[PDB]
């Protein structure tokens, strides 16, 4: 297909698609003799899958595995959902520890006078001196 | 011939790019979908399989064998020329003739320079 | 102090340390008969603070600026305080992002049977089929 039309349909740009093809993340689109990457409705839906996969959180690798899932009409909804849920768990850990960090930052900052002082208690809490 | 090239490009299950755009493509006197091509590339196969048998029908130049020659031609003459790929189809004649021709010249190089011969 | 000294004392590794150095985060240390970086308490303090800029979550640049403020006692406690607040604002961004899209992952879990079906509707909503 026309490569720009395809990239606008999927929202990406051409070097994004090319990066993904470099990483072997879709069915191979042919070229034409002039060299235009022959995309498809197959590549349409592969790229839309690979698009929302990372916006969800699936990296280059596991999103390539999702396009493997789609290209596998033998696929098993179980393992799909199990990986969905492993992702839920990893996001949960991420949330929990980021908020632990947040809480530590807030304990630092509210403990600060913010009295435009050389006596910035935060940094000296951060630095191993005295 | 064009049926061969069209299967060679259809060897890996797919193409709608330019090299088909040169192929048979009857203009109603331009990407090509599968079914239309598969049809247009079929009755030509029929003309061949019904034509190649009569070449031996009491000679290369038999009345109804020449009818199938002229009819295969007429089958093609509604259609148009096909792309620069067809260049090599012509080359497959020249590179034969270039050789064949050359051998005659070579035979003459062997026959004509040393000894006398009539002309 | 060789690099092992401040490395094993503050706790950072030689690669990350020289990286932080050539980054210009930290003072160019003194040098030797042989150019080995004979560190000092200066650099130890700088590097403990530089970690607790990292482990707190500051990027390398803002972290370098933390350590620059520290040994620049004309710093203002208020400036560091607002910095920490802006960073926690970004943490709120990151965590609410994860929360929202993880809630949607849970909706995805709610939608799929996860029953070894090659009609896994997850692949069907992502890959924009029908
Ligand atoms: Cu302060
Ligand atoms: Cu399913």
């Amino acid at each position: 297909m026309n490569i720009s039309d395809v990239a606008k349909i999927t929202g990406l740009t051409s070097k994004a698609i090319r990066f993904y093809e470099e990483k072997g993340l879709v069915t191979p689109p042919m070229r034409s003799e002039n060299g235009y990457r022959t995309y498809t409705q197959q590549h349409l839906n592969e790229l839309t899958l690979l698009r929302q996969a990372r916006q969800v959180g699936f990296n280059l690798e596991e999103s390539g595995e999702l396009v493997n899932l789609f290209n596998d009409p033998q696929r098993h909804s179980a393992d799909v959902k199990r990986r969905t849920l492993e992702k839920v768990a990893e996001i949960e850990r991420h949330i929990e520890e980021l908020q632990s960090m947040r809480d530590q930052l807030l304990a630092l900052a509210n403990a600060c006078p913010g009295d435009d002082s050389a006596d910035c208690p935060i940094i000296e809490n951060l630095s191993g001196c005295c | 011939y064009l049926l061969e090239q069209y299967d060679r490009v259809e060897a890996e299950e797919a193409r709608l790019s330019d090299l088909i755009t040169g192929f048979v493509d009857p203009n109603a006197e331009n990407s090509i979908d599968p079914e239309l091509a598969r049809e247009k590339f079929a009755e030509l196969r029929a003309q061949y399989v019904v034509t190649r048998d009569t070449i031996k029908a009491k000679g290369r130049s038999h009345a109804t064998a020449q009818e199938e020659i002229l009819k295969l031609s007429e089958v093609f003459k509604q259609f148009r020329l096909v792309p620069k790929q067809f260049d090599y189809l012509v080359n497959s004649m020249r590179v034969m003739m270039d050789r064949v021709r050359t051998q005659e010249r070579l035979i003459m190089k062997l026959c004509v320079e040393q000894c006398k011969m009539p002309k």
